[PDB]
RNA sequence: CGCCUCCUAAAAGGUAACGGAGGCGCCCAAAGGUCCCCUCAGGCGGGACGGAAAUCCGCCGGAGAGCGCAAGGGUAGAAGG
RNA sequence: GGCGACACACGUGCUACAAUGCCCACUACAAAGCGAUGCCACCCGGCAACGGGGAGCUAAUCGCAAAAAGGUGGGCCCAGUUCGGAUUGGGGUCUGCAACCCGACCCCAUGAAGCCGGAAUCGCUAGUAAUCGCGGAUCAGCCAUGCCGCGGUGAAUACG
RNA sequence: GCCCGGAUAGCUCAGUCGGUAGAGCAGGGGAUUGAAAAUCCCCGUGUCCUUGGUUCGAUUCCGAGUCCGGGCACCA
């Protein structure tokens, strides 16, 4: 769900981080 | 957008063209280059003219018109239509 | 009227939302409601509800008078 | 010689097996003031026509021109 | 008849209001409501699935009253049009019935409209009279989600003895006609 | 049309229910659950109008949603439209707003492939 | 090539030409009998989708509508619905 | 200002069309490189982007650093959906003189096409294919889904 | 001039005795070729000759015109 920067799964494809990826 | 850190962008050789008038004599035409600069409350009901790579564009000021650039009121591709 | 063809129409009771109650008339003699004509926003008085927006577009902006002279 | 400027088209396409011809060319031509002479811009745009097959587009606009209608 | 909350205002509160306004010398020359017509202007009963007293028994539960049909006057090409076909339903509320309908009209429906900005100022007869369109049927109280099958509107005809515009005006502004502008 | 404007799926999970609303999505189904106080595990169907009365009121209240929304928006893309600026010139036309390249694709703003000979 | 309608036909009837124009060779079990009740086209204003014209409300409208089909006569104080 | 145009046509790719699937939380196992106006522990502030601090390290020392798939349990139950993440609204964060043209990132609302793709056509013979993540060159920032490298799990078939 | 028939897609022709029209070829998109044919997957599309009329509605039914095909103009 890799474009869908709305989860941990599409912000790990990106590497980014947020609410929807918290480090 | 920009940071909010900063405090918002004008060139300064254009907002001392945007005050000396308010204060000398209300108005002439302000030949610009700077499509950069976001649009202040003390330009409104101004006429200035942005550059577009040849063309210096007429863009009256309105209380509607200030988030915005002055680059956003003077496209430089000219486009009409396809296949007509 | 006619006989046979007519919804009979009963004492009835609107219930609304804001605790409104209605004392009209119906063809079902107890009902429940969304909003209406004491809390509709158009209906009393002025109530916004959340946007007074308003045209804080523009120069509301200001941000400040930030710029050198 | 003409007395309005038109603009139109040349298809000398024949392809059925290898044998090849191609060559087309689209123009506008105007009537000049009299006296001027023959006058020909090469106003094509990169290499949508190569550049080889130019002179002798002219010569064929030329040649041609050695018999009006 | 029977007491009804919409007819007691306009008798005891609404009457004397208007006789201030408009000065009348005469009982009768004061502003009664004279009937109101709902009317689906249907059509989507054409060579569709004809049969709709589905619409019937919305207007019945809405009204109180049984509809009738209206038929097609002259044939057309152009709608799918025969004459002789039903395309509207057409109800004609008077006295009690109109006082009710009315009444739950403005105390529930017309807010429970989406984006309701108010009753349109100048949907006016020019010799009295009003009409206001509806764009569909859930708006009213006893319709619900779970019975509709198709969204059907409305127009409806407020009719009236008033006989100018500005008499009317203030009639149903009294009775709480919400005016847009 | 009990919750907002638009009625929502009964056996299905309140924290959806309610983005099944205009204007209503997951961040605000969750902060939506704690501050009416309802249990998200719960479907539409498996309620009393206590909770079905504190969740319309709250959501209806606090933003704005449904048409009025919808209002704002095209009215916000109106603006943009009227002045006019480029963020709206490329509303007049139907071509990408976000400074995109449409030579290829572009598809969505655009529609159907209107192949061309 | 028979039959119907109008004109020619000279204000009764009738009246010709390879004179001017059109129609008929059907139809309807209700499109018949009778009792009862309704009145049209069109114009303007009003009204969700709905448009020049669908259905709805108002005002004006003696007949310009309708009368299965040509035309003519007739016709709402009905022959119309 | 443009090389980022858009009626259109082709190439190579990414991400999908779900249940051997997708989300939320708990817990594990890599390598190869990179890092002195550079890497940034942990502490606190904010849902976050990031910001104010601030320890250590010219680095088999401190670090970037969680690898991910997987394993434990729970939630959705076949729906254009808790699949899908395009597009649009508003608000933000940093680089940089400046983000309109024309930047990446965050969060809020939006939740499109797409139900496995005509004719045609590519790759692959084993730690290969397939799938999962990490690094670096370039570089202020990044339009990288590109490129060159790294390891994790790990097939099928070859009569001819 | 008289009699019959015909005008429907770029071309050559089906069809309609009333509502939304077809074939082959040409043309357009793509596949295939080093390339051009040929082949393969998709394509569309006409105010159905002009005019007047009957119908709610006409390519369609009725009158007329135009251009075209056929035939006849004999005793003289
Ligand atoms: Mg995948
Ligand atoms: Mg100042
Ligand atoms: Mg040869
Ligand atoms: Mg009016
Ligand atoms: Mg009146
Ligand atoms: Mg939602
Ligand atoms: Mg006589
Ligand atoms: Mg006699
Ligand atoms: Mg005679
Ligand atoms: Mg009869
Ligand atoms: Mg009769
Ligand atoms: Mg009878
Ligand atoms: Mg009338
Ligand atoms: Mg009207
Ligand atoms: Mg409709
Ligand atoms: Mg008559
Ligand atoms: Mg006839
Ligand atoms: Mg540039
Ligand atoms: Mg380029
Ligand atoms: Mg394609
Ligand atoms: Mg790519
Ligand atoms: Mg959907
Ligand atoms: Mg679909
Ligand atoms: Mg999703
Ligand atoms: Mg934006
Ligand atoms: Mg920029
Ligand atoms: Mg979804
Ligand atoms: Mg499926
Ligand atoms: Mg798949
Ligand atoms: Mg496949
Ligand atoms: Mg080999
Ligand atoms: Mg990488
Ligand atoms: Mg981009
Ligand atoms: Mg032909
Ligand atoms: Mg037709
Ligand atoms: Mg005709
Ligand atoms: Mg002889
Ligand atoms: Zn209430």
């Amino acid at each position: 769900g890799k474009g869908d920067r709305r989860t941990r799964r599409g912000k790990i494809w990106r590497g980014t981080y947020g609410k929807y990826r918290p480090r | 957008p920009r940071s909010l850190k900063k405090g918002v962008f004008v060139d300064d050789h254009l907002l001392e063209k945007v005050l000396e008038l308010n204060a000398k004599g209300e108005k002439r035409l302000i030949k610009t280059w700077s499509r950069r600069s976001t649009i202040v409350p003390e330009m409104v009901g101004h006429t200035i003219a942005v550059y577009n790579g040849k063309q210096h564009v007429p863009v009256y000021i309105t209380e509607n018109m200030v988030g915005h650039k002055l680059g956003e009121f003077a496209p430089t591709r000219t486009y009409r239509g396809h296949g007509k | 009227m006619k006989e046979g063809i007519h919804p009979k129409l009963v004492p009835a009771r609107i219930i609304c939302g804001c605790g409104n109650v209605i004392e009209t008339y119906s063809t079902k003699p107890e009902i429940y409601v969304e909003v209406c004509s004491k809390c509709h926003p158009f209906y009393t008085g002025q109530q916004r509800f959340v946007d007074t927006e308003g045209r804080v577009e523009r120069f509301q902006r200001r941000y400040g008078d930030s710029y050198r002279k | 010689t003409i007395t309005k400027p038109v603009d139109v088209e040349g298809k000398f396409i024949r392809q059925t097996g290898g044998r090849g011809q191609y060559g087309h060319v689209k123009i506008k031509v105007e009537p000049l003031p009299r006296g001027s002479g023959f006058e020909f811009v090469n106003a094509i745009v990169g290499g949508v026509i190569p550049k080889e097959y130019i002179p002798a587009v002219q010569k064929g606009i030329e040649e041609a021109m050695q018999s009006g209608p | 008849p029977l007491d009804v909350a919409l007819k007691r205002k306009y008798y005891e509160e609404v009457r004397p209001e208007l006789i201030r306004r408009f000065g009348y010398q005469n009982v009768w020359e004061v502003p009664r409501l004279e009937k109101v017509v709902i009317n689906q202007g249907l059509g989507e009963a054409k060579e569709d699935a004809r049969i709709l007293e589905k619409a019937a028994q919305e207007l019945a539960l809405i009204t109180g009253q049984k509809p009738a049909v209206t038929r097609a006057k002259k044939s057309i090409s152009n709608f799918k049009l025969r004459k002789g076909m039903p395309i509207g339903l057409r109800v004609t509320l008077r006295r009690d019935r109109m006082w009710i309908f009315l009444e739950k009209l403005l105390n529930v429906a017309l807010p429970r409209i989406r984006d309701f900005r108010g009753l349109n100022p100048n949907s006016f007869d020019g010799r009295g009279n009003y009409n206001l369109g509806l764009r569909e049927q859930l708006i009213f109280p006893e319709i619900t989600y779970d019975m509709v099958d198709a969204l059907r509107g409305m127009d409806i005809a407020v009719v009236t003895t008033a006989e100018t515009d500005e008499e009317a005006r203030a009639l149903l502004e009294l009775l709480g006609f919400p005016f847009r502008k | 049309a009990r919750i907002a404007g638009v009625e929502i799926p009964r056996n299905k999970r309140v924290d959806v229910a309610l983005t099944y609303i205009y204007g209503i999505g997951k961040a605000r189904a969750k902060e939506a659950l704690e501050k009416t106080g309802i249990n998200p595990a719960t479907r539409v169907k498996d309620l009393t109008e206590a909770e079905v009365v504190r969740l319309r009121e709250y959501v209806e209240n606090t933003w704005k949603l449904e048409g009025e929304l919808r209002a704002e928006v095209a009215a916000n893309i109106k603006r943009l439209m009227d002045i006019g600026c480029y963020r709206g010139l490329r509303h007049r036309r139907g071509l990408p707003v976000r400074g995109q390249r449409t030579r290829t694709n572009a598809r969505t703003r655009k529609g159907p492939r209107k192949t061309v000979a």
